[PDB]
RNA sequence: AAGAGCAUAGCUGUUGGGACCCGAAAGAUGGUGAAACCAUCUAGUAGCUGGUUC
RNA sequence: UUGACCUCAAAUCAGGUAGGACUACGCGCUGAAAAUAAGCGCAGGAAAAGAAAAUAACCAUGAUUCCCUCAGUAACGUGAAGCGGGAAAAGCUCAAAUUUGAAAUCUGGCAACAUUUCUUUUGUUGUCCGAGUUGUAAUUUCAAGAAGCUGCUUUGAGUGUAGACGAUCGGUCUAAGUUCCUUGGAACAGGACGUCAGAGAGGGUGAGAACCCCGUCUUUGGUCGAUUGGAUAUGCCAUAUAAAGCGCUUUCGAAGAGUCGAGUUGUGCAGCUCUAAAUGGGUGGUCAUCUAA
């Protein structure tokens, strides 16, 4: 029962991330705060009957789903090089819900470089 | 305590006192100018976000919502304006291009971009058929 | 669903210059001690002692096996 | 065999933390002198002595 | 007789850098009567870890760290881990493949030209010497990829100006009794009569002061600055004879050694003895999973 930890910042790390939030969004506003994440199933017999977030959408989802591996981290769809989908029931999934995504996106122009000449 | 902190504690320098705590210190918004118009200073982002029509985040909210009871057109016209004002992605030819590609055409017709590409003087660059048919939609 | 292969789990299959390289450095490097006595072994026929031999050296029976046969090719090239 | 618990607060008991307060002979590390000394480990060790407040 | 190099020196050679301090937290190493204390070495505002030589045995998960849970369980009084919930999220770079139709690369000297938290900072351009072919750039990193063919979609390591917007440093602006009566050295006290309040926090003033004074509220702000962050508008240059993504393939796909590992020894790592391979190798339960040095 040596050195103790003892929680008295516990009100004041709420805040200290809450502010970081804050901080955050206000840098980049026209865009979410997070990244959208897949729907997975976790990994054993205690817990394959619910469906969490994953890490990333896998090479084959943004594929179908109609976006590269270079302009979807861009837009902000993380990518998972290790997953992958070894049956349909996970590919439909979560190629629809790059589908919503790129519906309720709205990717504003960037400024071109046009030289002089062709 | 500390003999440092004694040092000032016995000295007669004045300290560095820094100002700087602000109660409800929420930052204020840059970035985007149609939204820093629309922010409430006072609410906070998650009522912000979605009292613009923005989602916070697209997914589930690990915690409570708010009940307190029982810009999007905006951001989409100014959204396409620019594409319209920066969409002629179209480019010229250069002058040694305008040559180039007239001194191929003038001899091989106009459709024989295998032929031209097979062509060792002309086609000097060596440049395949596909980039053939870009310079050649890139002249009209 | 079946997947295509991942390019990782390629490694170790082999190349026809990792082969080639392999195998001009074997006769321009020589043989060690060990390899030498071995080569002998199986010259004099004394194949059981000198599987046993190998062994010995470098410690497991996959990679004592191994060994004997790039030796033994060896010596029919020779 | 027609489920009674779960949480919290209080009281008391007990076990472990310095553990009601004080107190024993050694030791260990790292030093300073020429085995001794110094600051640490260290509130070391108690089966025992003394005290323990209307 | 003259020269290439190779290795090695010397110089108060031109320009640089290291040491010592602090040590709450970091990373090592050493180590007692706890992997503790003490000792020793070394850093930063965090350090370390970190994009799987990872779990698992599923409908599979997917860098690291941290919190809760797992759980006082498992294994052997010590004391896990995966899964599960959260906080945060970001990915990448080399070696190994001929730029061979062109070392395409870089340090330095001088010369200029700008820039600046800044006369203190930071570069660009030319030019000469060298570095370098025993390999500096471009390309590639296994998630791949290269080389062809194809046809669609894309592109600035620029520089001024302008305005809005945040960030810091300093200066600057702030409502209303000090009216009477008694006490007293003193009215900040008692009573009477009033005011202010987005200000009745606190302090000072000759005793309990919102109205004497400093402040407090306004301020999640006005004002004059001084530097700046990132976007926006607009101007001027731009190497685009280019570079990049994705279809397709009658082509190919390099992948880290006295290291893995076997025997023994000291407490996973280390020492000694020996010493590998290429669908190979590692780790799990013939399959799965990962691809170290």
């Amino acid at each position: 029962q040596r050195y103790v930890k003892t929680w008295f910042n516990q009100p004041g790390r709420k805040l200290r991330r809450r502010q970081a939030r804050q901080t955050k969004a206000a840098k980049i506003a026209p865009r979410p705060v997070e990244a959208i994440r897949p729907a997975v199933k976790p990994p054993t017999i205690r817990y394959n009957m619910k469906v969490r977030a994953g890490r990333g959408f896998t090479l084959e989802e943004l594929k179908a789903a109609g976006v590269s591996r270079r302009v979807a981290s861009t837009i902000g769809i993380p990518v998972d090089h290790r997953r992958r989908n070894r049956s349909e029931e996970s590919l439909q999934r979560n190629v629809e819900r790059i589908k919503v995504y790129l519906a309720h996106l709205i990717v504003f122009p960037r400024k071109a470089g046009q030289p002089k000449k062709g | 305590a500390n003999p440092r902190q004694r040092n000032k504690q016995r000295s007669g320098k004045p300290r560095l006192t820094r100002r700087n705590a602000n109660k409800k210190a929420k930052a204020k918004i840059y970035g985007n100018f149609v939204i820093q118009q629309n922010w409430d200073k006072h609410a906070t982002l998650r009522q912000n976000y979605a009292r613009l029509g923005l989602l916070a985040t697209p997914n589930y909210v690990t915690g409570g919502v708010e009940k307190l009871y029982p810009v999007v057109r905006q951001l989409e016209e100014e959204a396409v304006k620019k594409a319209a004002r920066q969409s002629n992605k179209m480019l010229p030819l250069s002058a040694f291009e305008h040559a180039y590609i007239q001194r191929l055409i003038n001899k091989y017709g106009t459709e024989d971009f295998e032929s031209m590409a097979k062509d060792v003087k002309l086609n000097s660059k060596l440049f395949n058929g596909s980039k053939l048919k870009n310079l050649y939609i890139r002249m009209k | 669903r079946q997947l295509p292969e991942r390019p990782s789990r390629r490694k170790g299959h082999l190349s026809k210059r990792t082969a080639f390289v392999r195998s001009i450095v074997r006769e321009v490097a020589g043989f060690a001690p060990y390899e030498r006595r071995v080569m002998e072994l199986i010259r004099n026929s004394q194949d059981k002692r000198a599987r046993k031999l190998a062994k010995k050296r470098l410690g497991t029976l996959k990679r004592a096996k191994g060994k004997i046969e790039e030796l033994t090719s060896v010596i029919q090239s020779s």
